[PDB]
RNA sequence: CGAAAGGGUCCUGUAAGCAGUAGAGUAGCCUUGUUGUUACGAUCUGCUGAGGGUAAGCCCUCCUUCGCCUAGAUUUC
RNA sequence: CACUGUCCCUAUCUACUAUCUAGCGAAACCACAGCCAAGGGAACGGGCUUGGCAAAAUCAGCGGGGAAAGAA
């Protein structure tokens, strides 16, 4: 219910990248992550971590992982006359295995 | 910063693929237009020459 | 190709219409003539054949059967028709009170934001004077109409579909005076009608649906080659087809919990395949087992109606006895009918030992 | 339910079933079916170590590339103040004792 | 009808399931699926493939000798039909099947007996040379609890409680760059 | 309604690691070896029908978790 | 002698197009026009006769028409 909220999700990119041309899977996985955080947080302004872009491109252009596990953080865009008042920042997180993990809210305190 | 990338290559004696510019100090690099102003930023650590790539013969 | 199906265009409506009910005579008993169901999928059976003159007489035959899920239709209306030099004209439609929200979804294209005011004033004429408008409209059917039909709709909550909009269809009453079938129609209001009562086992029925669509194709697959008669590219599929003489091999109850059990195999199992019907789900209601292939894709509404004529074959007068019904997995090369005899065959697994 | 009745058909099957139940009585009596903290904590302790190995291995893959690239030495890069107090705090070190504020 | 068994792997071959190959010497081979048939045509040995039941019997992963498996067999001398015999046969196979399952489960527990003790000894070895990676509490937490010790009287158990909490108790890569 | 998860159903074929002189073979010690030792060691066996994948046009969900929802633009007798 | 989609008899999979959008943006060709049938002596219609008919504006395919020997 708060404008500022950080949650952790698992993205099943295997079902989102099924049958795609091999030379577009890593570019399309970036767009599907942006589409994921737009829907899950209601914010069109989505920024991806450069180290999240490293995780997607880890095994080349046609080797995107089946399941990535990220944290999406809705923060307030102050700026000066911004078009949108909120934005979501997505970062890859360090877990032993991106399987069997439910969506959870992470407490800042 | 193409001029600074070219001049740092001549100052440091390497190629432009080994010249590294500070991402957080782009405003300071931009004011450097002389080969003495770049020699400042090399000594200060803002322009750094990368080493040779690993070529393990084993 | 055939010039009989020449306007190879898409079907005008998804449901598809009967276009001909059986010819009616008043000496017969009062009965309905059609029904609706949803296509679940197909299975494999073994039938102990009794066909005198056949090479497979008193032998075992393996046949393909189609399962159509049939939740009980709810009768909500009554429509009278009169004869005309111009054709046949609808004179009077009489609905009932307490119309369900499912059929009310049918009269709306955006149910989620509407005020849901359909048939609100029609609910008030049942208690306006004493129901004078309702009784007058039924007496108009009794004294002027030559044949009357019944409006019935299916329920989507009993079926595993993401749709919520019911399918509303007119079903003709045959066999009686117009006075007798009207008193059927008013008495049948607000009442569920099962497929046990409309049809019966060992009966050829007529199946009506819209076929599988294939979009724009060329003459290689649209016509079958190496003005109207010239083979030209266009739409293949999504055509309205009426299929003829399909035998009802079984009518399951849904309550019985041994639907796939026969008198020769004593395994308490249902018709749903092990793992579920692929892209349909589970059948938890009455179902009709139809021999052979049947038009339409899975999840599509199926219209079943009675045969127009008395049959001229011994295939229609054949009692069907089933030996076993396949219940194995549609999702692969399933070699197991129930969950119980897979664990009996496999033995103890690692996850079973860690959980227990 | 997955068996052929005709395979199991055999006369005097009561004698075979009674002898099997007599065997089932002998198997119950001498106990063919009976079931017989420090080990728990060290198993959980080993699970924590195996997780730390995977986290270190994942962070190694974050810096590594598929092909060898020229990289900046750590003596050349400059590291923030807040990262040193954060990492030494995980190591369980008094960061205020070492006057880490230089 | 008869539930057949696959020649290659032994799963039940039901009617209309699979293919049957007839050889010139009079022998018919029934298969349950295309995977079993294709592996037969390229002449691979099912005793070596670990998914076939010939391997499991050869490797001892299910037991063959006991009284209940001897009670089921293929019968070549027919009996006269007897309704009392057929009803009492059905009650036998209900008893037969549940006796098998309760002996299958004991057989599996006996094979897995050494697994339980071996796993704790391997994990005991793995802890003894990895002491530095154990949960250890932050220095700021040990500082907070140093004050608290004096207040409530006590230090030792306080730490054990918050370390038990730390065990009862995932970091993100990178961070936002300030504009 | 959506995203994950769990279970089911299928596909492949027995994961990483650990352990057993089963183990061909390669080598150091002191002296006769009739039973000498000490290390490494392909391969094999067990943990392990394990491990991986599973709807993208497969199935189900008992509080399995988390989130969203009476939007806002046009047109109409 | 051996293989082969050559065929019986065909099905399936991939990439770029074909499709749609944003931006950019020609040429060939063009009397005026484009539904048929029968008749229009000069085996010549598209404009005439008299019949069939005939309802805005459009989007994709096609392979028909709007093309063709000349007489010793
Ligand atoms: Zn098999």
């Amino acid at each position: 219910i708060a404008d500022v909220v950080a949650r952790e999700y698992t993205i099943h990119l295997h079902k989102r990248l099924h049958g795609v041309t091999f030379k577009k899977r890593a570019p399309r996985a970036i767009k599907e992550i942006k589409k994921f955080a737009q829907k899950a947080m209601g914010t069109s302004d989505v920024r991806l971590d450069p180290q999240l872009n490293k995780k997607v491109w880890e095994q080349g252009i046609k080797g995107v992982p089946f399941r990535i596990r990220v944290r999406i953080s809705r923060r307030r865009n102050d700026e000066e006359g911004a078009k949108e008042k909120l934005y979501s920042y997505v970062q890859a997180v360090n877990v032993k295995n991106p399987k069997g993990l439910l969506t959870s809210v992470v407490e800042e305190e | 910063l193409r001029t600074q990338k070219r001049l740092a290559a001549s100052v440091l004696g390497c190629g432009e693929g080994k010249v590294w510019l500070d991402p957080n100090e782009v405003s300071e690099i931009s004011n450097a237009n002389s080969r003495q102003s770049i020699r400042k930023l090399v000594a200060d650590g803002l322009i750094i020459k990368k080493p040779v790539t690993m070529h393990s013969r084993s | 190709g055939s010039l009989a199906f020449l306007p190879r265009k898409r079907a005008a409506r998804h449901r598809g219409r009967v276009k001909s009910f059986p010819k009616d005579d008043p000496k017969k008993p009062v009965h309905l003539t059609a029904a609706m169901g949803y296509k679940a999928g197909m299975t494999t059976i073994v039938r102990d054949l009794d066909r005198p003159g056949a090479k497979a007489h008193k032998k075992e035959v393996v046949e393909a059967v189609t399962i159509i899920d049939c939740p009980p239709m709810v009768v909500v209306g009554l429509v009278g028709y009169i004869e005309t030099p111009r054709g046949l004209r609808s004179l009077t439609t009489v609905w009932a009170e307490h119309l369900s929200d499912e059929v009310k979804r049918r009269f709306y294209k955006n149910w989620y934001k509407s005020k849901k005011k359909a048939f609100t004033k029609y609910a008030k004429k049942y208690a306006e004077n004493n129901g004078a408008s309702i009784t007058r409209e039924l007496e108009r059917i009794k004294k002027y109409c030559t044949v009357v039909r019944v409006l019935a709709h299916t329920q989507i909550r009993k079926t595993p579909l993401k749709q919520k909009k019911a399918h509303l269809m007119e079903i003709q009453i045959n066999g009686g005076s117009v006075a007798d079938k009207v008193e059927f129609g008013r008495s049948l209001f607000e009442k569920p009608v099962t497929i046990d009562t409309i049809f019966e086992k060992d009966e050829m029925i007529d199946v009506i649906a819209v076929t599988k669509g294939h979009g724009f194709v060329g003459v290689t697959a649209r016509w079958g080659t190496k003005q109207w008669t010239v083979a030209r590219a266009g739409q293949m599929g999504y055509h309205h087809r009426t299929s003829v003489n399909h035998k009802i091999y079984r009518i399951g109850k849904g309550d019985d919990e041994a639907n796939a059990s026969t008198e020769t195999d004593l395994t308490k199992k249902k018709i749903t395949p092990m793992g579920g019907f692929v892209r349909y789900g589970e059948v938890n209601n009455d179902y009709v087992m139809i021999k052979g292939s049947v038009p339409g894709v899975k999840k599509r509404i199926m219209t079943l109606r009675k045969s127009l004529f008395t049959h001229t074959s011994r295939k229609a007068l054949e009692k069907v006895e089933l030996k076993w019904i396949d219940t194995s997995s549609e999702f692969g090369h399933g070699a197991f009918q129930t969950a119980a005899e897979k664990k009996q065959f496999m033995g103890t697994l690692k996850k079973d030992l860690q959980t227990s | 339910d997955g068996k052929n009745v005709y395979d199991y058909i055999d006369p005097d099957i009561d004698a075979k079933l009674q002898a099997l139940e007599e065997e089932e009585e002998r198997l119950e009596k001498e106990g063919f079916y009976d079931e017989d903290e420090e080990e728990e904590e060290i198993l959980q302790k080993a699970e924590y170590i195996r997780e730390q190995h995977a986290l270190i291995r994942n962070e190694a893959k974050m810096r590594k590339s598929l092909k060898n690239r020229a990289i900046i030495p750590r003596k050349a890069v400059k590291k923030p103040l807040s990262q040193l107090e954060d990492h030494l705090d995980q190591l369980g070190v008094d960061t205020e004792a070492i006057g880490l504020r230089a | 009808m008869r539930i057949e068994n696959c020649f290659f792997c032994g799963r039940p071959a039901w009617p209309s399931k699979g293919i049957t190959f007839m050889r010139n010497d009079g022998k018919a081979f029934r298969f349950c699926r295309s995977k079993c048939h294709k592996n037969f045509k390229m002449k691979r040995n099912p005793r070596k493939l670990k998914w076939t039941k010939a391997y499991r019997k050869n490797a001892g992963k299910e037991m063959v000798v006991d009284s209940t498996l001897q009670f089921a067999a293929r019968r070549n001398v027919p009996v006269r039909y007897n309704r009392e015999l057929w009803q009492k046969t059905l009650k036998a196979m209900e008893r037969i099947s549940e006796i098998r399952a309760r002996r299958e489960r004991v057989f599996y527990k006996k094979r897995m007996a050494g697994k339980r003790a071996r796993e704790v000894a391997a994990a005991r070895k793995l802890v003894a040379e990895n002491e530095h990676l154990l949960p250890r509490l932050r220095g700021s937490e040990k500082r907070r609890l140093a004050e608290l010790a004096a207040e409530r009287g006590d230090v030792e158990e306080l730490e054990r409680e918050e370390l038990a909490k730390l065990a009862s108790k995932s970091k993100a890569f990178g961070g936002e760059v300030r504009r």
